[PDB]
DNA sequence: AACGGCGCCCGAACAGGGACTG
DNA sequence: CAGTCCCTGTTCGGGCGCCG
């Protein structure tokens, strides 16, 4: 009884081809088992091989959770129709999310199998479901409803969502109820007891109309930064000023007015690296310059958001990782540090996985984007375990890159 | 009037703005004549073939050729001006079935749908696409032009659309017997159960008279009913499976077209016969583009050869999955970047072995090699299985744990064990990680002129020894990569080298033990003969240190 | 002389970053 | 600041094996 909202993709392009990678056998017993259901629910169909696209499909365990969930890489399929979910039916971002003490994340995907698709745009939902040692060939569906993990589904049920939330944003003003994905993300400034009541009121708001019993509360005020820090010891070698002029070299990419005259000066002559230099009255108060530059904010940097954010992770060692978020080069607008996250001193790809699932969650609540990363990681080595260890409904995009490390400027 | 068979046809489109084939014949021997024109005539009669007339502007020229192991000919379509225009498929054959996978079954049955695609209908609207004539004789009837009415064999759609409509078709009857095993690959049906003899040949003919009510055959020339088992190129025994008889090619004189094919079922033969090795055979084929070219076997390639022959002669076999007990994969390094493995479940009872040997990256070492064959045979493993086995590799825990808690990419290896089983996998130097007291200084820095390609490289320390060394056809890199192996060549035991090359302290700090570059290679060689070896880095020109002494000697 | 699938080892074409030169 | 170079990486298409 509901007119399907008519989608199309971006001028010149075509629809996903992107080919099913192998799964392990309790992920695929999970997708028939839900897949029959969805099938007999109607929300999906069998096609054939008529239909030349493809988007790849895997299941993943929440934080917390033993119960399978079907996830589609959907990546592909969402910037080929960018034209909709951020030019026609866009869902604004509010920029009192990041500053409430809590915010829970709820999974609402699920209400988007109420609203079917349109027809013509079911073939780009198509995916195709492996087999153990091919023992039979690959079993392909189509969505015929709103699918989890596409941009398109929040957009297009964003009319039906305002309906649902209408009455409980009337009863609480205060609170910000935030969309993303399959994700709702509700933040107040009540305390824990106060939020969490509320939080069950808003899921009862919905129950009246698999994952809603589920909350992962975030508190975005106790969010910190990492910023640039210089080492202080009561004596310096050769080897250590080396270091240090070095990095604040680098750090003049940033901060303009970092000067490094008095401290080069230290360095006169072909000195052995172990020679304890001792630092001049000049070079003291060259040195506490430049910290105090490094606590002053960057000149002209802000979020611009017609632009793509752009997210590197550095592997500082011994569960250490660190993280900036930018835009342009050297105009960083967040720069972070993670330590001791699930997997430190065993799995350097779960710390990882974790690194870049906090990284987009903290994108997502402070600018409503997911950014790109740039992993410090071989693309094999992360095609192989990265769904191992994935726990969210949506997946940002990412290149991989190989950056030694000639000198420890976020990590000392 | 032809009648529309049980089977649910496929709709196929063209790309738009495109219209039909229009190709004239081949002309072709008077052999091919006297083999075709009794099929489209057979064809015509079971309504797989209709016949057209001046209303068809399309034609496609076709070809035949002999059945291998049969007295029946294959026809064939040469759609290839067809594929460029019909709409593409997404293939739904994803891999290959492989027999390590198969479980243990008390009884086996290995179907053949006899044809295939010519038991598959078209689709209504894309029958009027396929337009070819037959000649009677080679220059005398025009010959009467016929359509298709079924799946041609040459067709781009031909195999996705039978493997989907098989699918179909199976689907009832595999809800009406679960604990049946049906391997689908293309026409051919693996049918396994573990039925006695007598009920298994009750539900094959179930199925046989299945698959016969939408017009899929199983005639009794190709139906096999007691082991060994010819399926997918193996031997199926009850309880083991091995390779059916690999033959190598043995003659006087090697080609490039001879290698290539010798090479090739040495990579096919490495899937069940442990110590392959392809890498000096594979090594004749570089550079040489001339597949008619005779090429001479060198005294690494023939020993090569030689011990894969000798391999070769004992009869190896592999046993089935047993999902009851665990995956163990072991690695063994081969040298030359060359690895092998065995994947089993029983000790010396081996599911599959296999190689990598690939050389990925300038500069490498022995840990990034074995990381990159775990993560092969991981992949390997999830496709057969379904599951990542145990792995027992030839390095010390101690090892690995030194090597990927210091690297600065992440890196990670699965659940595994160390098996002492020599050469063991080890790092060969370690880059200190604060400089060395009482060890000598070394300022390195190398300059190249971009023009004349000449250049400088050498040092300076603070005991005041100094070199500049003058380079010809050089470059900046390798400079600067010299200057730190005449640091290495002219230092003690213990060394502290300062330099500004973000390249070379690139290629150092990863602990290379192997590198395409000669250069590289000797440094390596000094690096391992060091005790204590510390790199630094610092900006180039910037004045710091003697860095900026150095910089004034090589430019 | 056809089609589709998977694997390997190969080379040519292309991309991207430090670093030098106009 | 551009435009190159040197170097190293990935992508892809073809060679071969093998299946149907
Ligand atoms: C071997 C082969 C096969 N095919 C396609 C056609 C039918 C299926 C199976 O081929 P087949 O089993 O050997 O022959 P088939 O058509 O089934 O006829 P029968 O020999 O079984 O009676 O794959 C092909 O297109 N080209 C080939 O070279
Ligand atoms: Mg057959
Ligand atoms: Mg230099």
């Amino acid at each position: 009884p509901i007119e399907t909202v008519p989608v199309k993709l971006k001028p010149g392009m075509d629809g996903p081809k992107v080919k099913q990678w192998p799964l392990t056998e309790e992920k695929i017993k999970a997708l028939v088992e839900i897949c029959t259901e969805m099938e007999k629910e109607g929300k999906i169909s069998k096609i054939g091989p008529e239909n030349p696209y493809n988007t790849p499909v895997f299941a993943i365990k929440k934080k917390d959770s033993t119960k399978w969930r079907k996830l589609v890489d959907f990546r592909e399929l969402n910037k080929r129709t960018q034209d909709f979910w951020e030019v026609q039916l866009g869902i604004p971002h509010p920029a009192g999310l990041k500053k409430k003490k809590s915010v829970t994340v709820l999974d609402v995907g699920d209400a988007y199998f109420s609203v079917p698709l349109d027809e013509d745009f079911r073939k780009y939902t198509a995916f195709t479901i492996p087999s153990i040692n091919n023992e039979t060939p690959g079993i392909r569906y189509q969505y015929n409803v709103l699918p989890q993990g596409w941009k398109g589904s929040p957009a297009i049920f964003q009319s039906s969502m305002t309906k649902i939330l209408e009455p409980f944003k009337k009863q609480n003003p205060d609170i910000v109820i935030y969309q993303y994905m399959d994700d709702l993300y509700v933040g107040s400034d009540l305390e824990i007891g106060q939020h969490r009541t509320k939080i069950e009121e808003l899921r009862q708001h919905l129950l009246r109309w698999p994952f809603l019993w589920m909350g992962y509360e975030l508190h975005p005020d106790k969010w910190t930064v990492q910023p640039i820090v210089l080492p202080e010891k009561d004596s310096w070698t050769v080897n250590d000023i080396q270091k240090l002029v070095g990095k604040l070299n680098w750090a003049s990419q940033i901060y303009p007015g970092i000067k490094v005259r008095q401290l080069s000066k230290l360095l006169r002559g072909t000195k052995a690296l172990t020679e304890v230099i001792p630092l001049t009255e000049e070079a003291e108060l060259e040195l506490a310059e430049n910290r105090e530059i490094l606590k002053e904010p960057v000149h002209g940097v802000y979020y611009d958001p017609s632009k793509d954010l752009i997210a590197e992770i550095q592997k500082q060692g011994q569960g250490q990782w660190t993280y900036q978020i930018y835009q342009e080069p050297f105009k960083n607008l967040k720069t972070g540090k993670y330590a001791r996250m699930r997997g430190a001193h065993t799995n350097d790809v779960k710390q990882l996985t974790e690194a870049v699932q906090k990284i987009t969650t903290e994108s997502i609540v402070i600018w409503g984007k997911t950014p790109k990363f740039k992993l410090p990681i071989q693309k094999e080595t992360w095609e192989t375990w990265w769904t191992e260890y994935w726990q969210a409904t949506w997946i940002p995009e990412w290149e991989f890159v190989n950056t030694p490390p000639l000198v420890k400027l976020w990590y000392q | 009037m032809v009648p529309i068979s049980p089977i649910e046809t496929v709709p196929v489109k063209l790309k738009p703005g495109m219209d039909g084939p229009k190709v004239k014949q081949w002309p072709l021997t008077e052999e091919k004549i006297k083999a075709l024109v009794e099929i489209c005539t057979e064809m015509e009669k079971e309504g797989k073939i209709s016949k057209i007339g001046p209303e068809n502007p399309y034609n496609t020229p076709v070809f035949a050729c002999k059945k291998k192991d049969s007295t029946k000919w294959r026809k064939l379509v040469d759609f290839r001006e067809l594929n460029k225009r019909t709409q593409d498929f997404w293939e739904v054959q994803l891999g290959i079935p492989h027999p390590a996978g198969l479980k243990k079954k008390k009884s086996v049955t290995v179907l053949d749908v006899g044809d295939a695609y010519f038991s598959v209908p078209l689709d209504e609207d894309f029958r009027k696409y396929t337009a070819f004539t037959i000649p009677s004789i080679n220059n005398e009837t025009p010959g009467i032009r016929y359509q298709y009415n079924v799946l041609p064999q040459g067709w781009k759609g031909s195999p996705a659309i039978f493997q989907s409509s098989m699918t179909k078709i199976l689907e009832p009857f595999k809800k009406q017997n679960p604990d049946i095993v049906i391997y689908q690959y293309m026409d051919d049906l693996y049918v396994g159960s573990d039925l006695e003899i007598g009920q298994h040949r009750t539900k094959i003919e179930e199925l046989r008279q299945h698959l016969l009510r939408w017009g899929l055959t199983t005639p009794d020339k190709k139906h096999q009913k007691e082991p060994p088992f010819l399926w997918m190129g193996y031997e199926l025994h009850p309880d083991k499976w091995t390779v059916q008889p690999i033959v190598l090619p043995e003659k006087d004189s090697w080609t490039v077209n001879d290698i290539q094919k010798l090479v090739g079922k040495l990579n096919w033969a490495s899937q069940i016969y442990p110590g392959i090795k392809v890498r000096q055979l594979s090594k004749l084929l570089r550079g040489t583009k001339a597949l008619t070219e005779v090429i001479p076997l060198t005294e690494e390639a023939e020993l090569e050869l030689a011990e894969n022959r000798e391999i070769l002669k004992e009869p190896v076999h592999g046993v089935y999955y047993d999902p009851s007990k665990d995956l163990i994969a072991e690695i063994q390094k081969q040298g030359q970047g060359q690895w092998t493995y065995q994947i089993y479940q029983e000790p010396f009872k081996n599911l599959k072995t296999g190689k990598y040997a690939r050389m990925r990256g300038a500069h490498t070492n022995d840990v990034k090699q074995l990381t990159e064959a775990v993560q092969k045979i991981t992949t390997e493993s999830i496709v057969i299985w379904g599951k990542t086995p145990k792995f027992k590799l030839p390095i010390q825990k101690e090892t690995w744990e030194t090597w990927w808690t210091e690297y600065w990419q992440a890196t990670w290896i699965p659940e595994w064990e160390f098996v002492n089983t020599p050469p063991l996998v080890k790092l060969w130097y370690q880059l200190e990680k604060e400089p060395i007291v009482g060890a000598e200084t070394f300022y390195v820095d190398g300059a190249a002129n971009r023009e004349t390609k000449l250049g400088k490289a050498g040092y300076v320390t603070n005991k005041g020894r100094q070199k500049v060394v003058p380079l010809t056809n050089t470059t900046n890199q390798k400079t600067e990569l010299q200057a730190i192996y005449l640091a290495l060549q002219d230092s003690g035991l213990e060394v502290n080298i300062v330099t500004d090359s973000q390249y070379a302290l690139g290629i150092i700090q990863a602990q290379p033990d192997k590198s395409e570059s000669e250069l590289v290679n000797q440094i390596i060689e000094q690096l391992i003969k060091k005790e204590k070896v510390y790199l630094a880095w610092v900006p180039a020109h910037k004045g710091i240190g003697g860095n900026e002494q150095v910089d004034k000697l090589v430019s």
